[PDB]
RNA sequence: GCUUGAGUCUCGUAGAGGGGGGUAGAAUUCCAGGUGUAGCGGUGAAAUGCGUAGAGAUCUGGAGGAAUACCGGUGGCGAAGGCGGCCCCCUGGACGAAGACUGACGCUCAGGUGCGAAAGCGUGGGGAGCAAACAGGAUUAGAUACCCUGGUAGUCCACGCCGUAAACGAUGUCGACUUGGAGGUUGUGCCCUUGAGGCGUGGCUUCCGGAGCUAACGCGUUAAGUCGACCGCCUGGGGAGUA
């Protein structure tokens, strides 16, 4: 939200502020909210993040070559 | 892995918050249940204390304004 | 001593029992195999081992596994018996009919690296006549020369040769194999669980075999 | 103070914390060929220069 | 009867004559039937965000076991009084004495 | 919603022990009581359309431990609707 | 509710067998004490207890030979919907003489050819090959 | 007459389940006041429009109407449909540890009754954002389509009517039986819960597979597998799911 660091900078540094949330908030006021969209992606998107996991596991099996 | 919602028994209220500055942001976020390792459940329970907090004003809803 | 120390293995629970019969899988941390069920059933199984050795069985080892594989050279080539260490080709107990025929080719380029075209052609194309000998002689040296087919089989894995046995079963031949409580033990002679991706397993399996050979060709 | 050149860290543990297991009490990893074993046969493990 | 956490705040300003209506509040669980299990007057501690006009809240805490239909005549007096600005209860079966 | 402190006082009057609740003049008065204490509930605010499937859960089992009383003994049948009223 | 307690032991006789056990449990009465003694009585069960006081624990020993069922292929007759009255001419003699069909005749329950032995039939309870 | 079926009681558990009302924070449109520019919106490109009668933007304050962020989890509730802030009043369904009982009191079902998102209409309120009808600039051989600037029914709430759907893991409901694992969510019993563990017992749901079935893809303890009970429906498409 608000950074401030006195003077040892000499660059503008958005650090903060991308650690905080920034853009999260821009993402979901832009456009219309479509009744539909989060039933959608929460569970499309959390889906495909557990498969990764699943890759970790599967993928050191054989590979012998 | 803390002794917050596994050992430490019986529904943590927001009283005191000299531990749930450690779970808000320095703004007034919420700091994700994959980020500090807390059973679901409890997250939603210390969503409950950080709600009611935010109802008497002890941990606020963002910063300044 | 208890076999290799323990012959009923060790298998982590991922070791989905539906093997959970056979073994009556007693644990052990990462949990274990098949007590009682390995250790009694292992006399017997010497002594099927013992009969059909005699009447000249012809007692094929089977091991892909990389580590135990100079133990199936050790049970086969110390006695005369016949080995399978190496990648398990795809046909060469099934299609032999046709490898038999690649042992055709392996057994003349041994003739041809001798006497035959060791030095009558270009050193450049001389050296992948040698190379090519040693990729398919690694794998088919114990069955080159076999006067027909196999009847014992002493396969070690299953979790990685399963196809070593369904092969072998495309003519019915008995399976003398060592499994697991998650590996294929339907469609066997003798499924002696337990430990099989071990080296002291087959030091004192194929020693308690090897033995067993130097008998059954009398 | 090497785990290939001498031995293991401690008792078939190693240094990285990979291979724990007692099954695997002599593989060699593709790089580090270094054999998990008992740190008494680090007494026995003598190295050269 | 009923286990009502009854934090509230009132003005910087009703600092100094709340702790008589501590008198009249508490006394009146009195003269309804019901125990006190936490009397504490921490102080005008800062506030988290400026609640419409001041920052600064003193906040005062009670905890008591009472009827519902009490704390409610209690809650609408609070919601009735210059002092409170914010006053909330929570819900029965627990109740604690450190908060803290 | 059938309170415990008056659940067990008509155990205690109907039943004839603190504890010998499977019994029908028992599982009747106790569902019976919770219509008669239903009231506040299906009277005001009124839409309550899932608390109705709760309603015919109920109401309908009653009818059915009546529903065999019936077949069994008459005399308490008439005489436990006569005590507390659950025929009307 | 399992509408049928022979369809509940029959089912849990195929796939008893679906299942390759030694022993399995399921309620007992006269009936499927019957039952079961007639498949001891042939080869088809093997020793079938009744323990249990006042609360009969039907266990059966299923028996295998070669290495194949006995019970290979068996089901119900008479269904609770559908019951089926035989006499005597109008027997069913399951795959021509290598299977059998229990059967409660007017004596009780016991193979078809013991009924044919009295002459009398009419509830044909199930086929058990 | 007796219980392994159904169900009730004693003691408890989590939530977008619902109905009626209220509250909190902040914001788009609009209005006014302090400052100030000649440009703003938007598109592949362009433009109608607005503006020097000081817009867009920025700060503070205010009246309406409507919607619930991070936490969020092929997770949860339910017959289905559908549904996310919180509190207050009331209540139900799902499930479980250890026991006491009635003793098959159970399941389903044409005509029928009830629920029924959304939308249209009659009535009393209603209008910020958006948007059928319509107008305008254009890509184009044309625009009553994709874009943009406005705007009415409507969107919201309550009482009724039509009683309609992809009202679809497309798989009706109930009970029993048939090798498992990685998981997710919600309880409990036992052991040194000394610690975020181990071994069993139920509901819901996803994926990989065995027995089995199928045209095949694949379903697979929530089955398209094996039986019994109950209900609706089909006999090539079009005509037409229409008069």
């Amino acid at each position: 939200i608000k950074v401030r660091e006195n003077e040892p900078f000499d660059v503008a540094l958005r650090r903060f502020k991308r650690s905080c949330e920034k853009a999260g908030v821009l993402a979901e006021v832009r456009r219309r909210e479509f009744y539909e969209k989060p039933t959608t992606e929460r569970k499309r998107a959390k889906a495909s993040a557990v498969k990764r996991h699943a890759k970790k596991l599967a993928r050191e099996n054989a590979r012998r070559t | 892995f803390c002794r917050f919602t596994a050992e430490g028994v019986q529904e943590i209220d927001y009283k005191d918050i000299a531990t749930l500055k450690n779970y808000i942001t320095e703004s007034g976020k919420i700091v994700p249940s994959r980020i500090t390792g807390t059973r679901a459940k409890y997250q939603r329970q210390l969503a409950r204390a950080i709600k009611r907090a935010r109802y008497l004003s002890l941990l606020p809803y963002t910063d300044r304004h | 001593m208890l076999k290799a120390g323990v012959h009923f293995g060790h298998q982590t629970r991922y070791w989905n029992p539906k093997m959970k019969p056979f073994i009556f899988g007693a644990r052990n941390k990462v949990h274990i195999i098949n007590l009682e069920k390995t250790v009694p059933m292992f006399n017997e199984a010497l002594a099927e081992l013992n009969k059909i050795a005699s009447r000249k069985g012809k007692i094929l080892f089977v091991g892909t596994k990389r580590a135990a594989s100079e133990a199936v050279k050790d049970a086969a080539l110390s006695c005369d018996q016949f080995f399978v260490n190496h990648r398990w080709l795809g046909g060469m107990l099934t299609n032999w009919k046709t490898v038999r025929q690649s042992i055709k080719r392996l057994k003349d380029l041994e003739t041809q690296s001798q006497d035959g075209t060791f030095d009558k052609l270009t050193k450049k194309e001389a050296l992948m006549r040698t190379r090519e000998l040693e990729k398919l002689e690694n794998s088919l040296g114990g069955i080159k020369d076999m006067g027909g087919l196999p009847d014992a089989l002493f396969v070690i894995d299953a979790d990685h040769e399963h196809i070593a046995i369904k092969e072998a079963n495309n003519l019915g031949i008995p399976v003398f194999a060592i499994v697991d409580t998650n590996s294929d033990p339907d469609g066997v002679d003798f499924v002696i669980p337990g430990n099989d991706d071990a080296i002291r397993a087959v030091t004192l399996y194929l020693g308690a075999v090897a033995a067993t050979v130097r008998e059954g060709r009398s | 103070f090497c785990a290939r050149i001498f031995g293991p860290v401690k008792d078939y543990e190693c240094l990285c914390g990979k291979y724990k297991r007692l099954k695997h009490r002599g593989v060699i990893c593709e790089k580090c060929g270094v054999e998990v074993t008992q740190t008494k046969v680090r007494r026995e493990r003598m190295g050269h220069i | 009867m009923r286990h009502y956490e009854i934090v509230f705040m009132v003005h910087p300003d009703q600092s100094e004559q709340v702790p008589g209506m501590i008198e009249r509040y508490t006394a009146a669980i009195t003269g309804a039937e019901g125990k006190i299990h936490r009397l504490e007057d921490w102080g005008r501690r800062q506030l988290a965000y400026p609640i419409n006009k001041l920052h600064k809240a003193h906040y005062v805490l009670m905890n008591v076991e009472a009827p519902q239909e009490v704390i409610d005549e209690l809650e609408t007096t609070f919601r009735f009084n210059d002092a409170v600005i914010r006053s909330m209860v929570m819900r029965t079966k627990h109740a604690v004495t450190e908060a803290s | 919603s059938l309170s415990t402190e008056a659940t067990a006082k008509i155990v205690s009057e109907f039943g004839r022990d603190a504890n010998d609740t499977g019994s029908t003049e028992v599982q009747v008065a106790l569902l019976t009581a919770q219509i008669n204490h239903l009231q506040g509930h299906f009277a005001e605010h009124k839409k309550d359309h899932h608390s109705r499937r709760g309603l015919l859960r109920m109401v309908s089992q009653r009818r059915k431990l009546l529903d065999y009383l019936k077949r069994k003994d008459v005399a308490r049948y008439t005489q436990l609707i006569e005590r507390l009223g659950l025929r009307r | 509710s399992m509408q049928d307690p022979i369809a509940d032991m029959l089912t849990r006789i195929r796939n008893g067998q679906a299942a390759n056990k030694a022993a399995v449990t399921m309620p007992s009465s006269k009936l499927k004490v019957a039952i079961a003694n007639v498949l001891k009585e042939e080869g088809f069960i093997e020793d079938f207890k009744v323990e249990g006081d006042t609360k009969p624990e039907l266990e059966l020993t299923l028996k295998y030979f070669q290495g194949k069922a006995v019970v290979e292929s068996i089901q119900r007759v008479s269904r609770p919907g559908l019951r089926i009255y035989k006499r005597k001419d109008e027997l069913p003699k399951v795959m021509a003489g290598l299977g059998i069909a229990v059967v409660s005749t007017s004596k009780g329950v016991m193979t078809d050819r013991a009924a044919r032995q009295a002459g009398l039939g009419g509830e044909i309870i199930c086929y058990v090959a």
